[PDB]
Parts: C-alpha cells; sequence; structure tokens
C-alpha cells in the first residue's frame, strides 16, 4: 500500500509537471468522433 | 472543437429542419389532394 | 483494401517512444523495471 501510494503520488506529479497529455492532435478528434456517433444515433442528452 | 461543433450541429439541426418541413409539405399536399373521393363523399 | 475506413487512428507503430525496451538500469529500485512490473502485475 505504501508502494502504490507512492507510485500514484510520482505519477499525479509528473502529470502536472511534464506533460503525458492525450495526444491533442487526436483528442479533437475523439470529441468529434462522439459527437458525430451521437448525432448519428440521435440521442438526446441528459436533462437537467 | 467546441465552438466549431456547436455551429456544425446548428447547420446540421437547420438541414434537417429544412427536411422536416419538405417532407411534411409533401405530406399534407397528398393527403388533402386526393385522387379519388377527396371531399364529394 | 477497403477494410479499415473509418479508423481514427491509422497505425501507432511506437511501444515505449524511445526504443524496443528500458534496457537500462538504475540504482532507483523504486523508478526500475523490478518495481514498475511488481506494482503492475500483483497490484490492480
Amino acid at each position: 500500500t505504501r508502494l502504490y501510494l507512492k507510485a500514484e503520488q510520482e505519477r499525479q506529479h509528473n502529470y502536472l509537471k511534464d506533460g503525458p497529455y492525450i495526444t491533442a492532435e487526436e483528442a479533437v478528434a475523439v470529441y468529434t468522433t462522439t459527437v458525430h456517433w451521437l448525432e448519428s444515433r440521435r440521442f438526446s442528452p441528459i436533462p437537467f | 472543437a467546441d465552438r466549431k461543433a456547436r455551429e456544425a450541429v446548428e447547420m446540421r439541426a437547420q438541414v434537417e429542419r429544412k427536411m422536416a418541413q419538405k417532407e411534411k409539405e409533401k405530406h399534407e399536399e397528398k393527403l388533402r389532394e386526393m385522387a379519388q373521393k377527396a371531399r364529394e363523399r | 483494401r477497403r477494410w479499415d475506413d473509418d479508423v481514427v487512428f491509422k497505425n501507432c507503430a511506437k511501444g515505449v517512444d524511445d526504443q524496443k525496451k528500458d534496457k537500462r538500469f538504475v540504482n532507483d529500485t523504486l523508478r526500475s523495471e523490478f518495481h514498475k512490473k511488481f506494482m503492475e502485475k500483483y497490484i490492480k
């Protein structure tokens, strides 16, 4: 439990300091893929 | 991409609303102007 | 031919993005290949 907490603490500190992102060029395609799939299925969004 | 998809889904709905207005106008004209026994009976 | 048309990601072709594997030892026991596998296999 000490090793699992320390490895998660170093990984979360590396995510803020360094940039292991979600490949921002392809991440716009993933947001466009879900926008196209929801429009093709014509599903209404979840209401308030 | 959020500002681009908001305008893209709006233009896609406007063409769909143009398709919805065209499909409703064609169905109303075929149901009213009947080929046989429209309003004589 | 024409079997993968709607594929967003075409090909990654990079597992570790620097080499095929680590292939480098370090004196840090936490940041090594031993503690990386023990935190990935035995832990979940």
